[PDB]
């Protein structure tokens, strides 16, 4: 998964 | 009365997310789409007033309201996030709405696109005659 925010 | 009713409604929440061939001019890396629908092309508008998608505050105007199907939002972005979704019913009693916290996740480049589906069962015990009529047309 990509980074999150 | 001698009788009681329990009505069950199925919802499908889901999203697709794809790494763009070429980032947007802002550098956004992914295109995604999130949705709420009924299973197998069933009509949920009979009982749904609106679907509110609460996007991350980094998005301009993050409160996205869909009053008619399809109940969805298409966007470009760079990070995954929790997306609270409120489904409002054509009901005069409680519950007036239901909330799901939807995980809008993205996959890195070099991995297949995201195609996620989340099934939700709602149960309404002894709805009003009027709401029952709407629910049972769907």
């Amino acid at each position: 998964q990509t980074a999150r925010k | 009365m001698a009788s009681s009713c329990a009505v069950q409604v199925k919802l499908e929440l889901g999203h697709r997310a794809q790494v763009r061939k070429k980032p947007t001019v802002e550098g956004f890396t992914h295109d995604w789409m999130v949705f709420v629908r009924g299973p197998e092309h069933s009509n949920i508008q009979h009982f749904v007033e609106k679907v509110v998608f609460h996007l991350h505050e980094s998005f301009p105007r993050p409160k996205r309201v869909c009053k008619d199907p399809p109940y969805k939002v298409e966007e470009s972005g760079y990070a995954g996030f929790i997306l609270p979704i409120e489904v409002y019913f054509k009901n005069k009693e409680e519950p007036r709405k239901v909330r799901f916290d939807y995980d809008l996740f993205l996959h890195l480049e070099g991995h297949p696109p995201v195609n996620h589906l989340r099934c939700e069962k709602l149960t309404f015990n002894n709805p009003t005659e009027d709401f029952r009529r709407k629910l049972l047309k769907a």
